[PDB]
RNA sequence: AUGCGAAAGCAGUUGAAGACAAGUGCUUGUCGUUCGUUAAAAUGGCCU
């Protein structure tokens, strides 16, 4: 049990435990009338009213582990409906913030603890954000470009939030799982829910892709393997729905995961492409059959490396004809109408590959002028009309060993007309690194010889995206979505 | 020409820093029931529930007072512990509210009301031990704090009541206990 | 209408209006110029209020009831102030007032002079020929309130202090029901059931000018410099006369012309509209009694305006805490899978005893059944030779066809597999030689790419099942 | 004037009322609808118009929070499981309730509600109530302001109607008596200030088809009161069965004769009984039945005879269904089958 | 609260080939009919104004039939030798009839009794007879004397308009809609010809090369025409006078051929056509006339036609056999006191101020195993699954539903021999099949580590496992080979 | 389960003290206790 309340005059017993329902029990018939699906857990529950009309409800939102994150609700009795359902921008990271414990229920899961097990786990966890220097903390996050909205992939449900209501208007699920319909209590609990690893939205900004993984039920024959499925959504430019028309199992083959999404530019489709990235050096395109009425592949290039990367990145020019595909350690350019190595007949040094001191993780273009390339070590800016290297920065100390391979991607983002920000965050250390941290930014320029200004701020960033306007949005650790504008 | 600031705000800031479960709820809705009032991690908002809007926000960064209280960037220690609707100086003044921080602070301000840059600052002695509690009945207040020396908290109760002088508030050990471990 | 009277205040800001609910009247002032549901009931289930006024320092209203009697009714406090009587038992039909001075208006033509702040009856009054009266009214003297009209279908002038009439202006034929000074040389009657109004101008004694409404006439006011006259007219419409004393010019057309539509078509009329300089304010009804309140600036808009008003009519209950359809502003819409097509990254498109003869001719054209047979035919031997016959691009669609073929009757896919394996054997080169082999054999690559996913777990269940044969077999 | 004048309806007139403090007729029938009416003398006109969708009305009631009296609600139930309620300027507020905790089986429609007061006598706020006739015995008990499930009693038999009663004891103390009533003639009276208990049970002599139960004269859900000082114990006590017939009662000495005698029997009707209700002072007894034209007469008290002037051949009644007199103002509006209500004022009041 | 999701059915990755809406309508053309005839089959029309009736040629027989009962509704038999071809009034009253002694007859439909008309044209049989569709009053014939005549109904003794120019036993002839002047003949050499009318007329406007034998001619648009000649047909277009496109997907001459539009169909408009060889094919004008569905009749069918556009009747497919078999496929398509007394019903509110809706939309049947699993009834549901007559795509999704949900050995605890039987007769069953394969073998894998005891007590069960066995290690051997043959595939690149 | 790594895997990990309970001062257990390290149960299920 988690909440337990009397009514004002006490003949009714609010409970609230961790099976997503609230029962009400009538004491006297010792019977009940219990409302089964409520989107996580009731860590509180009261009533309010002089005479019992409001009840109000705190409930937890289990699925993400990286936080525990509140909702309010205020709910009508009378109907048993919700008149105020008070939300926050629920992102989900690659590790749990300081000092935040999953509640307590009759087992240990990767959801719930026991009570020694809260106790040990409690002081282990704290011992390790101590010690360890792998910690980070990133997260993917989308912008609808057209009505400019934030997107967070909440894991199998999407939430839609914005700035401009400082609230979010949908919450919508996007799995074939056991999603909704059910109460999970132990073993339940064991289980997880598929996991949405990635959203992107088409640029002209009528689909969203998806690209989630799903986990088998454990200890069994099937278990060891994953699954990996991809989904395209429409909806119109009005309503708050998305609709699935297009979904596709087992891209690239099985086990064969999409590492990254690059929405095509409007140029080659009016912007109604994507490209999917893989672990192996494979690359497909899908685009959309109009004359029938789905999505499906039609440009591949398929090689099946015997190594394994978890690190890639690519990019497209605007012409959409050239195409940079960033595996580990080397660059390719590749003719959008061959995928093949743009061969120089002059021969002019334009050399295919690059192949840099380090493995890349991210990629980026502002014009058809200046690559920005950024290997764990170092940030290199290269000509495009000249092969040469314009710009090298130190970046190595500022990144040891504390991100796992893939998120400086979407650390660093570009303004397409002006420029691009750095991201590096550190923690004070006071004769050891203590738990508050702290990020300066640098905004870059096209040439990025001139650092075009820098700012510090004290808590610990997390993503950052650009609004359309040349203006760009960072998201904190603490949700405080901030802005940098001009 | 570049500025960098924060706009939306997040986290609503359950009694967690409790941990034992007083009563984990910290909003409370109007006395005209048209209005809730939910305090967030950095903003304090008021929610008019017959078209469930937040009328106005109440940002942290425009008053330096709640930024000095809230945003001290050393350290977060200092946090809401507490809100009630009416006025403790006058007896019935109407759009008043009272926040009550974990340290100490009691401050009185006017929800549907422009926030004069002089809003009634108090504060408490004796809070060598950190607050829990504050609530009332008609007139008279009740306090519990947090103290120690098993990991167990002493929960003392304290009698308060109001104006010997302007900012004093008059403070009674009422009782206390010494290792608590669930308490509503 | 149920609004039996109302009348704004001086400068027209506040509205008092009497209506009946249930048995009784009941009194409302109401503000227009930027809800206050205190009413005041007549106790009495039977009396009616005859004739409502203003007083300006202290504001309050002035009723005159059929009792016999006047009540001064405070306006902020629920209370009139003081009950003024006349000593009979007779029924009040009009009053007026200016500065200090009241005068009432009987029926039995009983006339009364009252002091407001003495609380006093200075003098009753009553004279000759005038057997039957209903309107009242005293001109712009000064202090002075010398030369009063009274008027029953013939306007009637009167001094106080002799106590005999001067002037009859020849009236209407109804009795009048609106009286009011224009300018200390011009007076307006309006005769209630006619659309005539009378300017009058006094020192001649002579009718200076007839204005024409368009329905009948219920409401006259007008503003500061006799510089327009307002009119509430009975079909429910206001009617404007700019500058209608200037310069046969003697009969004068209403100048603007107003009426209240809602978006449904629906027609609403108005009640005691009230003009001023260059400002224009107009009254009308939401529900059965609720007044609501208009204010424009009639000098720009044009001669006839209809105006539009936003009424519920015939709308939809869009009820805010719920979605659009029956959902809730707190659900999470759940997961319509919905008609989605459903595809895997493998379909890989968009990039000598022969029966050679009649299959070809099949493919040529295309035929199941004639196919059918020729796939129930078997021979190894056969089957070789008719494909060393073929011809390649008959024998590339061939593919196809067999392929979707198998993927469809996975049962027949044996003997199909060795169809397929000679044909592949034979006509090699010709399709080596075609380009697009991915998207052209495209069924053939998946269905094999499938059966390959399948084979892993295959072997672990086969494997499995080993053991648990062996287990129980042993003994 | 037909009240109904003002804009038509298109069914027959299933219940009226006229609500206790503003002057308002609010009429349901089973044009889905409900109408809220202004009534002047002369010129009603259509204050407002909710139209349900999918659900008729068998009766709708207003009421007011007796200690707020700012809010005032409007009480709508068909033969459904549900009952609608209605907030009291541009496009509504309503609520439903719906929820049983676990009485559902009893109540499988709630077309026959009553709405009354109640004190906790323990807390002594007020609330409103609504009860509802179930299946057996059960007068099923919810609390209008909530929504939830009060209390449940159970009269024996088959129930066929009921009625609310007040007293008053001393200075904002009162208690509410639920007067229940089986069909054979058996009359149960429960108090409901304490869960549901069996004060009294008592035979109604003869009455063997009874269908309605009303009281009157005090305070009642017909003439509800404004503030607790207001509830006064009622007096007369009517009991009209089904061959046509009225049993008129005294409370005073029914009570304390406990297997009482009627006081009086009225049987100028002849058809099935539908509806007895009072003038809110008690001195006008109307009785009205359903199963034919002219239909309907009014009774002095405590005289306890009919009169004898009204209605005559000329009363353009048609089959009544409801009756409602209004609290203060005097008026009598009666609404037949045909669609349409009508008014007579009483002079004396 | 939120409702509660519906368990989602499994859909498997799609399989080529897929049964197109186009299927959907021309395989729900149905409940096939079958007459047979003296002899040959050679025309059939259907009656434009009101498409109840159409009519049928033969050998001394013309055979009226209803669209609503397709039985002999009227027959014509006074006709001396083979009657070659029948035509329906653009407004229906009247039909013509072209017979082979060398005369029309042009008679009003429904009355045998009247020989309304007998035209005697040149003492040639006459193979192609038709009414105008633009005048009323102008029927067009043509003989086997190469020159084809519009008569005027009017005037029915000289051939109002004599035309020439043709080559070789002309045989059909069609109307330009758009221009009641423009008239296109199919002579049987090929070379279509256009005429125009008001003209001399002698010779024809131009000529269009169809080289094989051209057999007949439809005006798809008032741009283009569909020319049914050879092995091949082609569709040519007017003003820019160029052909536009050949469908030759068949294995005879294509031999007849019909146009119809602008009716209830998910295909917008579509063609005909009969090929010799039961084959007959519906192919749209908006793809490139792409071929879309076909059915095969034993012989050679020589005629086809399908119910006009505004049948707003039972539809029909009618086609013809020269082994002299009609065929027809077809779609098909309290007390006045009690009134009085509750007469609220049918008012739905128009005229009242606002309007709420709240009642709930009735939600589709919940099946048994549906709610065994709201219920957390595992092992009902599991049983229920394994019920006979359940379909084994949704028997599927409940394992995968299951399986997901993870309560596998739940269900499968308490389960007795008697209960394992049912599921491993289905697992037996579906095994063979390949997501079926996955989910079985992770489901028989869990039950024989449960189980192996009672395996060992029970001999049914033993039995049973051998089967299983022999079943896999044969799939495991057709994967094998499917292997290499993909392996084929990667060299053969 | 830690770290590293690809969806494989490679290495590494399971410490004490305190306390209390049961058992005959001793045996087992337990922890709303500490520091130290990279560390299966209470017949009991989802509204209209």
């Amino acid at each position: 049990v988690l909440s337990l309340s009397f009514s004002h005059d006490g003949s009714y017993l609010l409970s609230g435990g961790w099976e997503k329902v609230m029962s009400l029990w009538q004491l006297e018939t010792n019977s009940q009338q219990f409302l089964p699906r409520l989107n996580g857990i009731i860590i509180d529950c009261q009533v309010l009213g002089p005479q019992g009309n409001y009840y109000s409800l705190i409930l937890q939102m289990t699925e993400n582990n990286s936080n525990s994150d509140y909702q309010f609700l205020l709910l009508n009795a009378s109907d048993l409906t919700s008149k105020l359902s008070i939300n926050g921008p629920l992102p989900v990271f690659n590790s749990t913030i300081k000092h935040i414990q999953q509640p307590i229920s009759a087992m240990n899961t990767k959801n719930s603890n026991s009570i020694t097990s809260l106790n040990h786990s409690k002081k282990k966890q704290s011992r390790k954000l101590i010690k360890s220097r792998r910690q980070d903390f990133t997260t993917n996050v989308e912008i609808n470009p057209i009505n400019k909205n934030l997107y967070f992939p909440h894991i199998s449900a999407v939430q839609i939030f914005d700035f401009y209501k400082n609230e979010q208007v949908n919450y919508q699920y996007l799995t074939s799982g056991v999603n909704n319909s059910m109460g999970k209590v132990r073993f339940e609990l064991n289980l997880q829910d598929p996991i949405i690893t990635d959203l992107k939205f088409t640029k002209d900004g009528q689909w969203m892709i998806t690209y989630e993984i799903e986990y088998p039920p454990n200890d069994l024959l099937s278990s060891k393997d994953l699954t990996h499925i991809l989904k395209f959504w429409t909806k119109n430019d009005n309503e708050t729905n998305w609709n699935l028309k297009t979904k596709v199992i087992n891209p690239h083959g099985i086990s064969v995961p999409i590492t990254k999404i690059l929405p095509s530019p409007r140029s080659v489709n009016n912007s109604q492409g994507c490209l999917t990235a893989d672990n192996n050096g494979g690359l497909k395109f899908w685009s959309f059959d109009s004359h029938e009425s789905n999505w499906c592949l039609k440009k591949i290039s398929l090689p099946n490396f015997n190594h394994f990367s978890n690190s890639v990145s690519l990019a497209w020019s605007q012409d959409g004809s050239l195409i940079f595909h960033g595996f580990d350690d080397k660059l390719q350019i590749l003719d959008f109408d061959t995928f093949k190595k743009f061969e120089s007949l002059e021969n002019t040094k334009t050399v295919s590959e690059f192949t840099l001191d380090s493995e890349i993780q991210t990629v980026k273009l502002i014009n058809d002028t200046n690559l920005i390339v950024a290997t764990r070590t170092t940030l290199n800016a290269i000509n495009l009309l000249r092969g040469q290297v314009i710009n090298s920065f130190d970046l190595y100390p500022f990144v040891n060993g504390v991100y796992k391979n893939g998120h400086m991607d979407r650390l660093i983002t570009c303004d397409e007309r002006t420029g691009n920000i750095a991201l590096v965050i550190n923690q004070q250390l006071t004769d050891v690194p203590t738990i508050n941290y702290k990020s300066r930014i640098i905004i870059f320029d096209s040439d990025l010889s001139t650092k075009l200004g820098n700012f510090t701020h004290h808590e610990y960033i997390s993503w950052i995206g650009w609004n359309y306007d040349t203006d760009f949005i960072f998201l904190d650790i603490e949700s405080t979505l901030g802005v940098v504008g001009t | 020409q570049y500025k960098l600031s924060v706009v939306s705000g997040g986290k609503p800031a359950l009694n967690n820093l409790s941990s034992v479960t007083g009563n984990k709820n910290i909003a409370r809705l109007s006395q005209d029931q048209r209005n809730y009032i939910i305090p967030f991690n950095n903003q304090i908002k008021v929610y008019s529930v017959e078209t469930r809007q937040c009328v106005k926000t109440l940002k942290f960064a425009n008053n330096s007072l709640l930024s000095g209280i809230f945003l001290q960037e050393e350290e977060n220690n200092e946090s809401i512990v507490k809100i009630l609707l009416g006025d403790i100086t006058v007896p019935q003044q109407a759009h008043l509210i009272t926040v009550f921080t974990n340290n100490g602070h009691v401050i009185v301000l006017n929800y549907k009301g422009k926030l004069v840059e002089s809003p009634k600052h108090f504060k408490i002695s004796l809070a060598d031990e950190k607050l829990a509690n504050v609530f009332h009945s008609e007139g008279n207040y009740r306090i519990l704090t947090t103290f120690k020396d098993n990991s167990l908290q002493s929960y003392r109760l304290y009698a308060l009541t109001f104006d010997d002088a302007k900012k004093q508030f008059e403070v009674a050990h009422q009782a206390e206990w010494h290792n608590v471990i669930l308490s509503n | 209408s149920p609004v039996l009277q109302s009348a704004y205040d001086p400068s027209g800001q506040y509205l008092c209006y009497v209506t009946v609910a249930l048995d009784k009247q009941r009194v409302g002032v109401q503000p227009t110029q930027r809800w206050n549901e205190n009413f005041l009931y007549l106790e009495d289930s039977k009396l009616k209020v005859t004739c409502l006024k203003w007083v300006n320092d202290t504001v309050a209203i002035i009723l005159g009831m059929n009792n016999g009697e006047i009540w001064l009714y405070s306006v902020l406090a629920n209370e009139v102030t003081y009950k003024f009587t006349t000593g009979n038992s007779y029924e009040i039909k009009d009053i007026d007032l200016m500065g200090n001075q009241l005068w009432c208006i009987d029926s039995s033509d009983a006339f009364y002079q009252f002091d407001l702040l003495q609380f006093k009856l200075l003098q009753h009054f009553r004279i000759n020929n005038c057997v039957q009266l209903n309107k009242l009214t005293i001109v712009p003297a000064g202090d002075s309130v010398a030369q009063l009209l009274v008027a029953s279908h013939s306007i009637s002038l009167i001094d106080i202090e002799e106590k005999k009439v001067v002037m009859t202006f020849p009236g209407h034929v109804s009795p009048v029901s609106t009286l009011q000074v224009i300018t200390n040389e011009f007076f307006i009657s309006g005769a209630e059931g006619d659309r005539f109004l009378n300017v009058y101008d006094i020192h001649s004694g002579m009718t200076k000018c007839v204005l024409v409404a368009e329905s009948d006439i219920k409401e006259l006011s007008h503003s500061g410099q006799a510089d327009s006259i307002a009119v509430t007219t009975e079909d429910g419409s206001l009617e404007i006369f700019v500058d209608p004393l200037v310069s046969g010019n003697k009969s004068k057309k209403s100048s603007k012309k107003i009426q209240i539509v809602s978006k449904d078509g629906r027609k609403v009329p108005i009640y005691n509209a009230f003009i001023n300089k260059d400002l224009l304010n107009v009254s009308w009804l939401q529900n059965a009694t609720m007044p609501y309140f208009k204010n424009l600036q009639w000098r720009e808009i044009p001669n006839e305006y209809t105006v539009e008003i936003s009424l519920n009519w015939n709308n939809k209950n869009k009820s805010a805490d719920r979605d659009l359809h029956g959902k809730d502003l707190a659900s999470a819409t759940n997961y319509v899978e919905g008609n989605a097509r459903v595809t895997s990254g493998d379909n890989f498109k968009h990039v000598t005893g022969t029966v050679t003869v009649i299959l070809s001719q099949a493919l040529q054209s295309n035929d199941h059944s004639l196919l059918e047979t020729v796939l129930n035919n078997r021979d190894e031997r056969v089957i070789r030779d008719t494909i060393f016959r073929l011809k390649p691009a008959l024998a590339v669609i061939l593919l196809e066809r067999l392929a979707e073929r198998i993927a469809r009757q996975t049962h027949r896919q044996g003997p199909l597999n060795v169809w397929v394996k000679w044909c592949l054997i034979i006509h090699g080169g010709y399709l080596v030689s075609i380009p697009n082999l991915m998207s052209t054999l495209s069924s053939l690559h998946s269905t094999l790419k499938r059966r390959s996913d399948l084979l892993p777990r295959l072997l672990a269940l086969d494997a499995r099942l080993d053991c648990t044969i062996n287990k129980f077999k042993t003994l | 004037k037909d009240a109904n004048a003002s804009h038509p309806s298109h069914s027959a007139i299933q219940s009226l009322s006229f609500h206790p403090s503003k002057p308002l007729l609010l009429t349901g029938g089973y044009d889905k609808t409900l109408r809220i009416y202004h009534i002047d003398g002369k010129t009603n006109h259509l204050v407002t118009s909710l139209h349900l969708v999918g659900s008729p009305i068998q009766t709708c009631t207003f009421y007011t929070s007796l200690s707020n009296q700012n809010q005032q609600n409007i009480f709508t139930a068909g033969r459904r499981r549900y009952m609608h309620s209605w907030d009291l300027s541009q496009t509504a507020k309503i609520e439903k309730f719906s929820r049983l905790y676990g009485h559902e089986s009893t109540q499988r429609s709630f077309e026959n509600f009553k709405v009354a007061h109640l004190q906790n006598s323990q807390t002594n706020s007020v609330h409103g109530i609504v009860l509802l006739q179930g299946n057996n015995g059960w007068i099923n008990i919810l609390h209008s302001t909530s929504g939830l499930w009060l209390m449940g009693c159970k009269i024996e038999g088959v129930i066929t109607d009921f009625c609310i009663d007040y007293q008053p004891i001393s200075r904002g103390k009162f208690r509410t008596i639920l007067i229940a009533v089986n069909a054979y003639g058996e009359v149960w009276e429960f108090d409901l200030n304490k869960n549901g208990h069996v004060i009294r049970r008592w035979k109604d002599q003869g009455g063997v088809g009874i269908t309605k139960i009303q009281v009157g004269g005090g305070t009642t859900t017909t003439c509800p009161a404004l503030q607790i000082s207001k509830i006064k114990q009622n007096r007369w006590l009517a009991v009209g069965s089904e061959s046509g017939f009225v049993n008129l009662y005294d409370r005073n000495n029914a009570m304390t004769s406990s297997t009482p005698t009627p006081v009086a029997a009225l049987d100028q009707l002849t058809t099935t009984i539908s509806n007895l209700q009072f003038s809110p002072d008690g001195q006008i007894l109307c009785m009205a039945s359903r199963a034919v034209k002219d239909a309907l007469r009014l009774v002095h008290l405590p005289s306890c005879s009919v009169f004898s002037n009204w209605p005559t051949s000329g009363t353009p009644l048609g089959k009544v269904t409801s009756v409602a007199f209004s609290p203060s103002g005097g008026l009598l509006a009666v609404g037949n089958e045909q669609g349409k209500v009508r008014l007579w004022k009483l002079n004396h009041y | 609260s939120t409702a509660r999701p519906r368990i989602i059915t499994s859909k498997a990755p799609l399989l080529p080939q897929q049964t197109t809406p186009e299927q959907r309508y021309w395989r729900q053309y149905t409940s096939a009919q079958l007459v047979k005839e003296h002899n040959s089959v050679t025309h059939i029309s259907f009656n434009p104004q009101h498409p109840h009736d159409f009519a049928v040629t033969s050998s001394t027989r013309v055979q009226i039939f209803s669209s609503r009962t397709r039985q002999v509704i009227k027959t014509f038999s006074r006709f001396k030798d083979v009657v070659y071809s029948a035509s329906f009034r653009s407004d229906g009253k009247l039909l013509c009839a072209g017979d082979a002694t060398g005369l029309v007859s042009v008679y009003d439909s429904y009355n045998p009794r009247t020989i309304l008309l007998s035209i005697n044209a040149s003492t040639h049989p006459t193979h192609v007879t038709k009414f105008h569709t633009q005048d009323n009053k102008i029927l067009a014939t043509a003989s086997d004397d190469r020159v084809t005549r519009l008569w005027d109904i009017s005037n029915a003794y000289e051939p109002q308009l004599e035309l020439t120019g043709a080559t070789d036993y002309v045989r059909t002839l069609s109307f330009i809609p758009a221009a009641p002047h423009l008239v296109a003949t199919g002579s049987y050499d090929g070379l279509i010809r256009l005429y125009d009318t008001r003209s001399s007329g002698s010779t024809p406007i131009y000529s269009l090369n169809h080289d094989q034998p051209v057999e007949n001619v439809i005006a798809v648009s008032p741009t283009q025409i569909v020319s049914c000649g050879g092995n091949n047909f082609k569709v040519w277009d007017l003003t820019s006078n160029k052909k536009l496109y050949e469908r030759g997907n068949f294995n005879k001459a294509v031999t007849c051929l019909d146009y119809v539009e602008n009716f209830d169909s998910p295909m917008q408009s579509a063609l005909i056509a009969s090929s010799l060889d039961g084959h007959v094919k519906v192919f749209d004008p908006l793809d490139n006339f792409q071929v879309k569905f076909g059915w095969k009749f034993s012989g050679p069918v020589l005629s086809c036609a399908v119910s006009p556009s505004t049948a707003q009747g039972n539809r029909h497919l009618v086609a013809g056999l020269s082994s002299g078999l009609l065929a027809i496929r077809t779609k098909k398509k309290k007390s006045n006191n009690f009134q009085r007394m509750m007469r609220g019903s049918e008012y739905q509110g128009d005229q009242e101020h606002i309007i709420h809706n709240d009642k709930v939309r009735s939600q589709r049947r919940m099946r048994a195993f549906e709610r065994n699993i709201n219920q957390f009834k595992w092992s009902e549901a599991l049983d229920n699954a394994f019920v006979p007559g359940m379909a084994k795509e949704l028997t599927l999704t409940v394992l995968q539903e299951l399986r997901k949900r993870g309560k596998v050995r739940v269900a499968l605890y308490g389960r007795d021999e008697s209960t394992l039987e049912p599921l491993l007769n289905w697992c037996l069953k579906g095994i063979e099949d390949v997501r079926s394969a996955s989910i079985v073998a992770d489901w028989v894998a869990v039950v024989l580590e449960l189980y192996g005891n009672t395996l060992e007590s029970s001999p049914v069960l033993q039995e049973l496992m051998i089967d299983l066995k022999t079943k896999v290690r044969h799939e495991i051997h057709k994967s094998k080979e499917a292997q290499r043959i993909e392996g084929m595939l990667q060299l053969l690149t």
